[PDB]
């Protein structure tokens, strides 16, 4: 029965791309919360990322797919982001 | 994928499902999550369990009414299922009808299933009753690359009898 | 018997719904409807929505002879709120 500190939400950032991240923002909207989007540059026209409140770009340099793998770039933004 | 397994009888879809809630609980399983059998002549078998949502939750949605990716936020939130979140008992869980679940994808079925890329010129998306549509990258304008998955566009289709 | 209704008692009440229909009657203009061509067109989906679209596709031109109705969104759930 124990809930983690820090469990109170006002911001949501998906650490995916396409249709399953649409569809988390929606429901994080429907939920009042904010949302970020994470965008590899070869993704750059991707839906999802214009469906975010904020978007960044993420894994520079990289292969498409290991930009998405880039653990430590995608806590960078949901770090900067808040 | 369809909801829920038509073809099965409900007493045996019923102990199914309880066989995964066991297995949940002795764990004390958190957030969404699936557990997957393999079924032959009214025996089953566990195989998996995969920790967090898939692409067909849609028709489980469907079917129960319950929205299925706000429960996952709410309950990271430490919200719980019944007092905040507003599901019933297990014995009030909803069964409306069925669902059916087709992804829509640039694969060729002629050149073996081999994803197309390029522009696409035209997209227009039907809806009406019993019709619910989660798009993933598919607009008019939109170029479809060779780097991540082929999926346009999922469709779900639902209603009171499985025909 | 055909169609398959059941019995008046029977018959099922799910949730809510609403629908607001979606029209090019400006608002700031007296809601006088807006005519001219679609550039763009993007329509949503997901859980609890329904769509029965009128006369809206990129390229289409509205014209001042009919109603103004773009597309018709319903949502449904299981709370109203």
């Amino acid at each position: 029965g124990l809930v983690p500190r820090g469990s109170h939400m006002k911001k949501l950032l998906v650490a995916n791309r396409g249709e399953i991240a649409v569809r988390v923002f929606r429901a994080c909207n429907e939920l009042g919360l904010s949302t970020v989007a994470v965008y590899a540059r070869e993704d750059e026209y991707s839906v999802h990322r214009f469906k975010a409140d904020e978007s960044y770009l993420i894994g520079q340099g990289k292969k498409p797919i290991d930009a998405y793998l880039d653990i430590d770039d995608i806590i960078r933004v949901a770090l900067e982001s808040g | 994928e369809i909801a829920p397994a038509v073809g099965l009888s409900p007493d045996f879809r019923n102990e199914i499902c309880e066989a995964a809630v066991k297995l949940c609980k002795n764990v004390g399983y958190v957030n969404a999550g699936t557990v997957e059998f393999l079924v032959k002549d009214d025996k089953f078998y566990f195989i998996e369990v995969n920790p967090r949502v898939q692409v067909e939750h849609t028709i489980t949605e469907l079917i129960t009414g319950v929205d299925i990716v706000q429960a996952q936020i709410l309950i990271a939130q430490g919200k719980d299922l019944h007092r905040e979140i507003g599901l019933p008992a297990q014995s009030e869980i909803p069964l409306l009808g069925s669902a059916i679940q087709c992804r829509i994808t640039t694969e060729d079925p002629q050149n073996g299933f081999l994803p197309d890329t390029g522009k696409i010129d035209t997209y227009r998306s039907p809806g009406g009753f019993g019709i619910r549509l989660d798009v993933g990258n598919a607009y008019a304008g939109y170029e479809v690359t060779p780097y991540f998955d082929s999926l346009l566009v999922k469709v779900c289709t639902f209603a009171n009898e499985f025909s």
